[PDB]
Order: C-alpha cells, then structure tokens, then sequence
C-alpha cells in the first residue's frame, strides 16, 4: 500500500480476524526509501530499508536483490519479540475502490456512492387477474416455468413466468432475496423484471422474454460457422456487465454459458448477436 | 399469551439490536397461510407510521415457513379489562385525555393517508397507570391486524356496531372514513364503563338494525347525543374530520363542569401438546383472562384443519353427549371456545396431570398393589355401568383413555367414539371411516359393526389384562396378538385376528393373577354377546374379591 | 427367488385386495399362479367392458354386504371361502365361462397356467 494513515490499516486487521500470522504493507509516509509493516492483542511494526534497488531490513548487514526476494526469506524463520514470539502466515491486498485518505470526496462523486440496503427488501407485486398462465417450458434447480402474458401494464405482452417447487418452500427467504436483488439493477445486458406475483401460497417471478434462447445449443448447432471477433465480442460484452455486477457490490454464483440466453443472430450480416 | 385472530402470541426476547431486550411475537395461524398476502402488507405499513401512540415493530421474523412481527412490550396491558376493574373509581378528565389522545392518533394515521379497521377497546393498551397521582395514564395503538376484507359474511355481522354499514354493503368500499364510525362506537363505550354495546342482539336483529337506517346507540347527555349523531353518518362523504372533532371536544368539556361456559381464544394459553389422532389433536392449555399466569390449567380437544364437515359434526355431537354426563369417573366438561366464522370449535376437558394408566403405571411399579388396581377395575366398571345406564357404548375403552385423577380414583375419557343406542335396538352399527381399536373389540364388533353394551365388556377385559400386567409394551395386546397371529400386516391383521378368535385364542393369563381374577376376567370374552357377563356382575365380584 | 414357489410381502401399501387370492389375503403369499386369479378379474373387467355398475369392486361389495375398510377383506375371505366368485358376465359364452371360472381354483397348485389359457383361447379363435 501507499501512504494511508495508520488507522486504517489497524481497522483492516480486525475485520479479517486479527490473527497471529497476518501483515499489512504501506509506504512509509514520511520516507521514500522505507517500507513499514504492521503485524498482529498486539500490533507490531516494523521498517525495512530500500536503497539502491537493494532490499535489506534495518538492523541486518545481509541484502536481497528483489522485495519479493526479502520477504520470502524470512518466512521460514522464527521471530523473537522481547517475551512473545510468532511466525507470519498471510499478507493483505487491496480491495476495489477501498475508502481511504487518498481519496477525495467530491459532490459529483458523492452521487455515485453505493446505497444501503444491508436489511432492505422491496419489490412489486403483480395481481393475479393480471397474467395468464401457458405452456411448461421445463423444471430448473427446484423451479418451474410456465409460458406467461401479462395484461394492463400496451398490453397482451408475453413474459416468462417462474414458479418455486412446493417441495421447497422451506427456501422462500432466498427466493425472496433474489426477487428483490434484481430489483436495484439497470443495465441493457441484464434480464427485467416486471415484478412478484402473489396468490394462494405459489409466486411468479415476471421476467423479460426473449426469443433468441440460450446460447449453448446455439453455439453447439452452428460451431463450424463461428468466428473469432464473435467470441471476442460475446466475451467483451459479459465481462462488461460483470464489472458493472461488482460495481453495485452484488454477486452472482452461476456464471456459466446456461445463464447466457441470445438476442440477436446477426451471423448473416456485420451486426453482431447480442446476449 | 393467548390467541388471536388466526394469530397466536408467545413471549419474546431479543438479542444484540444494549440486549436481552423482550418483545412481543406475534405467529400467524398454520391454517390460514393463504392469507401470508394481508400479512405482508400490514407488517409493511407499520413500517411508514411514526407516532408516541403507536407500537413499535422491530422488524420481522422468517424461519422454515412462519413468520413473525417483533413488536414493542407494555406491561400496563389492555384498557379493557384495566377499566372493568377500578370502574369506581375513573374519573371524567380521565376519559377526556383519553379520548383525545386516541383521536390524535387517528388524526395522525389519516394524516399518512392510512386506515385502521380496528378501532377498538380491545386494541387500546394502557402503558402507564397514574391513577393515583396527578399525572394522567397513557394509552398507545396496536396493530390493524388481519383486514376484514377477507372475513366471512357472518364474521362481518359480529363486528357491530364497531364495522361501517358500507364495508357490510361492499368490502371494496373500504376507506378512511370509516375509521370516525368506531371512533365513535368506541367513544359511547367508553362512556358507559366499557358494556359490550348491542349486546342481547342476534346477528339478525343487527342487520335489521342497519337496513331500518335507525340510530344504533344514543347516549343519556344532549350534546354527547349531539356529536355522536354528527359522527355516526350513513353517507360516509359527509362525516365531519378529526379536527373538527377534537375542537368540538376540547369546547365541551370545558363547557360542562357537570360530569354526568364459554372460553375466549385470546385467553387460551397453549402450554404442551397433549394427544394427537388421526382426525382431532388434544393441546394443554392455561384460561388466564387475568394474564397473571394464576389461571387454571384445561384440556384443549381440536381438530386438524383438513377435517371434514363430516367430522365437524361427529365433534359436535362429541359435546352434546359429554354434556348432559355427570359422574365421579369421567372427564369434566367446562365449556366451548368458538373460533371466528362458526366453522371452527374448541372442547375443552379436564387436564390431568397424573395421564392416563398406559402411562401413569409404567412410572409407577411398587406403589400400586393387586388391591389398587382392582378398586381401578371396580371404578371402571362403574364408570361403563353409568355409562350403560345411560344406552352409551364409549367403544373406544382403552387403558390408555382412561385419565387418572389421583391413586385412589382414575377417570375416563376420549368419548370422540362414543355413540348412543336408538330405545327400539339391542346393538349399533357403525358407519363412518375411522381408525379403531380392533384389538379391543368383541368378535362380532369386527365382523358385523354390532356393538353392544355387552361388546364393551370385551373392551374392558382388555384393559384389565393391560391393568393387571401395569400396561406393559413386552404384554400390549397389540403385540401379544400380533404374535399369536403370526406375521400380519395392516389390512391383514383384522383377519387373522377374527380367525384366531374363532379358534378359542384369547389374552393368556397375565403375570401374577389370581385364579379367580382370571376365571371371573375370562369371562368377559364369550363368543356370543348374550353369555357375556354384566359390569353390576363384575363389580359385585371384584367387591367380593375385596372381602 | 431362485429356490422358493411364492413370494411374502413385507411393505406396507395399499393393495387390490379384490383382485388377489385368498392365500394372497391369507398369508402374504404370491405365486405365479396367484396371477391367475387376477387375471380372471381382469377378464371380468374386459368382457364387461371394465363397467362402474358390474365393478369387482362393487359387485364384491354387494355380495359381502355392507363393509367399511379395515372390515372390508375379512368378509371377503369368509366369502371365499364359501365359494362365492364373481358372477357370469353378461353374454360370456359357457366355454368362455368355463375356462374363465378355472382361473380362481382355491388351491394355486389346482389354478391353471397362462399358456393353457393362451391355448384355451387360440382354440376359441378357430
Ligand atoms: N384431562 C386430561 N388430562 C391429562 N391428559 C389428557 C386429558 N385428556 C386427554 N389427555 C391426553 O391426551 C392423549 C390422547 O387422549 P384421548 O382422548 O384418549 O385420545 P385422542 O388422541 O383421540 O384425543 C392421552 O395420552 C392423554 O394423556
Ligand atoms: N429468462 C428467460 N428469458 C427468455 N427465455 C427464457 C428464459 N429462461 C428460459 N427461457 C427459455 O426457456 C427455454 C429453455 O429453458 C428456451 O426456449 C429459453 O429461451
Ligand atoms: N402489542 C402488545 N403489546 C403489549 N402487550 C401486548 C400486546 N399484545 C398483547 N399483549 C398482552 O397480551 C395479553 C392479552 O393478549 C396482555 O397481557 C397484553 O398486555
């Protein structure tokens, strides 16, 4: 790390457990040829001397060439402090867009902080007069779907429909946790979601239809008619919508080519497909 | 705590929000998770209010599949039972804070544009007492609970006077100005020490009552009359607003120096199930209408909610012949709990704590000697013979259904299968579809529904073969026929257990038992129903026994 | 198994209790020969058409009065035994009658086989 104020580096060594073992790196804010580390109760620092491009630590006549080099030296032996003693274990990295003093706080960029919802859950429901239910499509991960249309919203739009085994209504929490999750998001290459619906005890996630499908029997049909900017398009494009995922701090455990449904063919013509 | 309305209330504490904080959690009923939608959104709108008068909802609560609202705790309790006590002692100032207060509540909620459909002295709860000194009481709202949109037609004649006549015309013709109808309801109640107002009413007459357009209530003071009128308007576009009415409030009373066998679910507190059939489920519970936990524990019989009306009415008539019984060696009845709708009843028993004899004499070897259990054949006799007396076949004698009261007396119970025999017949037959205990029965109750009262001698040799033997499982008739029938299996059983009756095969001879314990015991299983002996016979030769 | 005649069931489920028997209401066991008698159901069922009004189940019913669940195999063991069957089907021709009535001989080693009845049938074609 960088010149940040001692604080916060202590503040990061509780959240990961404090354990005996861990060190953090900074630059020292006064000198520019010293390195610091803090060990951790107790907390422990300790300065190490750069000149040159030679590595070494204060109090120490041997050298090393690399900072990597120093470091990994002196992970297989014993440290002895005035009564205690201990071994270091593991080091800390840095986090995206991690608030520090470094930083500066601007009105425009305050507009762009991250809202709080640690325990907040909203979302729409949509009456039951207002769909019609069609034709199973096939039974997912204890879920079911149904061809949908949802009226009064235009009207007569076709929308997919999904409904939650009754076997395992036990799970409704993460079924709602999911439903609501969906709700903050906005971006082009993400599904929509129209709402819940609610009636006796079942519920309807209304998501986006599209007619394009998956792309793994798209891509497993045509494979000899594939090229290269189309994977490098496809690829450019899910990666684009993943670092706007992790730019709400939000995750998604089931990144796979199932979870990749088509849009546009374009195959024929310069467009390029759209997922 | 009690139940509610399709709600049941248990005691809370909650931990890291300082901690160890208790609260109040409320659990809507398993039967009724068709109705989560209403419950969604009436723990959503207590999110948005924010008042000194209000509850306050820590949030909510999820697990496997109920839910619950974690709810702020008073111990000053409800208003209604406060002012039912110390009635003698309210005084006027008293009831004009409280009424005022109450009305900046509800100035508030219409304030939020919000609807309270359950203005009420049962949803008044009292916080501080300040009867004895200057400072005044205080009094905050509970919950809107379940809406009554969803209540039944019947469930929405009970709630008069409290329900507006245009929710009764059209439960879509909800809206906030129905709030100022038990506003005012509420207000004559309080004027009048809290009497249950349109009492000695049938549901009948109340709906009379709203189609005649007539006043409901008048009170005995020309202006609480004056504005009780301006409040209590059938055109709901023309009730005067909360302002308004605090303003006239505050102008009067200033302007005049003058100052003038049946069991609540909200009082049942379940405390431990207590015996589950296939059709009904018994709970313990505690009838504490005080809330000092110095109630007096009841037995609780109910039914599942997947029972049919069929079996409503088997429940039913269950009640009616419990009822008119009395005797030292049967369950006492107390009263009914009616749930909300009519559909929905609670019979209520005696809750003893020494069980029934399949449990009370395996925890109990050497303090009962052959002489016990023979004044316990005797009471059993007396019982069936009473019962006889009475052309009842209980048809459900077993050890296990016979309640013990104390060492020396035990009771029976369990007359769900009871049934009384027409004055023109010798026997009955049976006709609906339940479980029973072919292993008690007499071979003609196994082969052609025929029970008689000689039929429940059968079942009373059974029981004291499981008596004598201090009701062992090694011994259990179950399982001793299932052994002397060889390997059968469900539907099986009955059939082989018909064979081997007609092959002279009985219960042996239990552990111990004298000769003529045995001789006057076996004859309680002869084949034809006529050779069989009487209970009177069978109490002269245990008294016998005795000398 | 490779060294018995018959099978004993050990599970509990429901079972047609009218298409089975009587060792098969008796005593658990199942021979290839217990399959005769359902069989012999069975053909009551087709010849009349599998009809509501002449169902085993009902027809049983009404020749062992009436029953209620648990009650309802002992009755129709006592009526076996009687030698009460399923009646003649409406139209059955006597041979068919004759070789049919065959499938519900008490004892399973006096029941016959499915290749005579193919036999038996074939026979009937010509
Ligand atoms: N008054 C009572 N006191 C104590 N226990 C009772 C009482 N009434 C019923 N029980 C308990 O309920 C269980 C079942 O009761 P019973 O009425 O015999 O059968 P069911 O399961 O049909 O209700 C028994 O184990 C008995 O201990
Ligand atoms: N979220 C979705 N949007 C559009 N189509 C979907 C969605 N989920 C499943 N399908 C459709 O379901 C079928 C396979 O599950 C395909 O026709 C696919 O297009
Ligand atoms: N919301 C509530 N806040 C405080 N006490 C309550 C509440 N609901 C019920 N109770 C308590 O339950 C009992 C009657 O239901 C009384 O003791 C009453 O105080």
């Amino acid at each position: 790390h960088g010149p940040i104020c001692t604080e916060y580096a202590i503040n990061k060594l509780r959240q990961e457990g404090s354990e005996e073992g861990m060190y953090v790196l900074r630059w020292s804010c006064t000198d520019f040829d010293n390195i610091l580390m803090t060990v951790t109760k107790q907390f422990k620092n300790f300065q190490i001397e750069v000149q040159k491009g030679r590595y070494s630590l204060h109090g120490s006549m041997d050298h090393f060439p690399s900072l990597r080099d120093l470091m990994n030296h002196l992970k297989k032996q014993i440290l002895r402090t005035d009564n205690i003693s201990f071994v270091l274990k593991r080091c800390c990295q840095p986090k995206p867009r991690e608030i520090s003093n470094l930083l500066v706080a601007t009105k425009k960029a305050q507009e762009w902080q991250p809202v709080y919802s640690m325990s907040q859950l909203s979302f729409d429901r949509i009456l039951k007069k207002d769909i019609i239910q069609g034709e199973h499509l096939g039974r997912g991960t204890r879920t079911h779907i149904y061809s949908g249309t949802l009226l009064d919203y235009e009207k007569k739009i076709k929308v997919i429909l999904k409904v939650l085994d009754p076997s395992h209504r036990d799970i409704s929490l993460a079924f709602f946790e999911a439903a609501s999750m969906m709700r903050q998001v906005s971006h082009k290459h993400i599904v929509y979601l129209y709402g819940v619906c609610f009636r006796d005890v079942e519920n309807i996630m209304v998501e986006e239809f599209v007619e394009g499908g998956p792309l793994d029997l798209f891509m497993h049909r045509k494979s000899d008619a594939l090229t290269t900017p189309w994977k490098f398009k496809v690829a450019k494009q899910l990666a684009s919508a993943l670092s706007y995922l992790e730019d709400k701090d939000l995750v998604h455990g089931n990144v796979c080519t199932k979870n990749l449904l088509l849009a546009r063919e374009g195959i024929d013509s310069d467009i390029g497909p759209f997922i | 705590l009690g139940r509610g309305t399709r709600t049941h209330i248990y005691s809370g504490t909650l931990l890291d929000y300082e901690k160890k904080i208790k609260v109040i959690l409320k659990v809507l009923d398993p039967s009724h998770r068709d109705i989560s939608l209403a419950f969604f959104e009436a723990a959503s709108m207590m999110r948005q209010v924010s008042h000194k008068h209000i509850v306050y909802l820590y949030g909510v609560c999820f697990r496997d599949v109920e839910n619950i609202m974690v709810e702020e705790f008073v111990e000053g309790g409800p208003l209604d039972l406060f002012m039912h006590r110390k009635s003698d002692a309210l005084t006027t100032p008293w009831k004009f804070k409280v009424a005022k207060q109450l009305a900046s509540a509800l100035s508030y909620l219409e304030d939020k544009d919000l609807v309270h459909g359950n203005v009420c002295t049962k949803n008044l709860l009292l916080a501080r007492e300040g009867i004895d000194s200057d400072i005044g009481p205080f009094i905050k709202l509970s919950d809107p609970g379940i809406p009554v949109s969803v209540l039944t037609r019947q469930e929405c004649i009970e709630r008069i006077p409290w329900i507006a006549p245009e929710c009764v015309e059209d439960s879509k013709n909800l809206s906030v100005a129905a709030d100022k109808w038990s506003f005012g309801t509420t207000l004559w109640e309080i004027c009048y020490n809290g009497e249950i107002p349109l009492k000695d009413k049938t549901l009948i007459e109340k709906e009379r009552f709203y189609e005649s357009r007539c006043r409901p209530v008048t009170p005995s003071c020309k202006e609480l009359a004056d504005l009780m009128t301006r409040c209590m308007n059938y055109d709901p576009n023309q009730r005067p607003f909360f302002r308004a009415i605090m303003r006239d409030i505050n102008k009067l009373e200033e302007q005049n120096p003058d100052i003038v066998t049946h069991f609540e679910k909200r009082f049942l507190k379940r405390i431990r199930d207590l015996g589950e059939g296939h059709f009904g489920k018994v709970e313990l519970c505690r009838y504490d209408p005080e809330g000092d936990n110095t109630g007096e524990q009841v037995a609780v019989k109910s039914l599942k909610p997947e029972s049919g009306g069929n079996h409503i009415a088997d429940l039913k008539k269950e009640i009616e012949i419990l009822r008119n019984l009395y005797h030292e060696n049967i369950v006492k009845y107390k009263g009914i709990c009616m749930e909300d709708g009519g559909n929905g009843i609670k019979l209520i028993m005696e809750f003893l704590p020494s069980g029934s004899l399949k449990e009370y004499l395996p925890k109990n070897k050497n303090k009962i000697n052959l002489k016990q259990q023979l004044k316990y054949a005797i009471q059993i006799c007396k019982g069936m013979d009473y019962l006889g007396s009475r052309q009842y076949v209980h048809r459900d004698l077993a050890a296990r259904n016979v309640l013990v009261e104390s060492e020396h007396q035990v009771k029976i119970g369990d007359f769900g299968l009871t049934k009384a025999i027409e004055t023109d017949k010798e026997y009955y037959t049976v006709k609906d579809d339940r479980d029973s205990p072919v292993f008690w029965y007499a071979p003609e109750c196994l082969i052609q529904c025929k029970f008689y009262i000689a039929s429940d001698v059968w079942s009373f040799g059974v029981t004291l073969h499981e008596l004598l033997t201090y009701c062992d499982s090694d011994f259990s008739p179950m399982a001793l026929f299932l052994k002397m029938i060889g390997p059968t299996h469900g539907q099986m059983t009955v059939t082989r257990l018909v064979n081997t009756l007609k092959e002279g095969k009985r219960l042996p001879c239990p552990p111990n038992c004298p000769d003529e314990v045995y001789q006057l015991m076996r004859k309680c299983w002869e084949f034809q129903p006529s050779n069989r002996t009487t209970f009177q016979n069978l109490i002269e030769g245990f008294e016998a026994l005795l000398k």
